[PDB]
């Protein structure tokens, strides 16, 4: 029952198969356009007459 | 040939393409750096020659169409992001 | 104004290049390789150390703001 449950199957003297890890890809400069929105809003609060 | 995404070229492809030996590659690219057509640098620990600049060459019609396509790809984003600054700021820029 | 001027200049360059590209006018042997060095520029925005420095300076500006 535990040999057929999920990944990491076991039975022949060692438990092998179905490894699980991560790669972590990133760019991190994607919200730059979003940053533009933020900084323009700042000037927005600085420039409409109270 | 490579489109400046991975401009770095390994020594193995240099010695396979130019059919020169293993230890004779570096002086060869030094000779290129002697003249001025090539403006790269060489890293010996990983043994890779990084590339910065290549002297221009003659181009034909299909290359001109590809250049025009890339220039249009650059031409669209200027308008597309001028709409960003003009649309989100009306009464500041007046 | 700078964005509009850049758009106008790139539109003129595209107009000339597609004019000489499609049969009309002779292929000038210069300019086409003089404008080749333009495209050798425009460095990779999705580069690790460039982004790592860019956020390092953006935070330094945001402290003052």
């Amino acid at each position: 029952d535990y040999a057929k449950k999920r990944g990491w199957v076991l039975g022949p003297n060692n438990y092998y198969s179905f490894a699980s890890q991560q790669q972590k890809p990133e760019d991190t400069t994607i919200p730059s356009t979003e940053l533009a929105k933020q900084v323009i809003e700042y000037a927005r609060q600085l420039e409409m007459i109270v | 040939t490579r489109p400046a995404n991975h401009r770095q070229l390994t020594f193995e492809e240099i010695a396979k393409s130019a059919k020169i030996t293993v230890n004779e590659v570096e002086l060869l690219v030094m000779k290129a750096l002697s003249v001025g057509l090539v403006k790269g640098s060489i890293d010996e620990v990983d043994k890779r020659v990084h590339m910065t600049w290549v002297q221009p060459r003659v181009l034909d019609l299909q290359q001109i169409k590809g250049m025009k396509d890339r220039l249009e790809f650059w031409c669209t984003d200027v308008k597309s992001m001028e709409m960003l600054v003009e649309h989100q700021a009306h009464d500041i820029l007046t | 104004h700078g964005l509009k001027g850049l758009n106008s200049k790139l539109l003129d360059i595209r107009s000339y290049l597609e004019k000489v590209a499609t049969g009309k006018l002779p292929i000038n042997h210069q300019i086409i390789y003089q404008l080749q060095d333009v495209f050798n520029l425009l460095p990779d925005v999705s580069l690790q150390e460039f982004v790592k420095a860019f956020y390092l300076k953006t935070n330094d500006q945001m402290v003052v703001v």
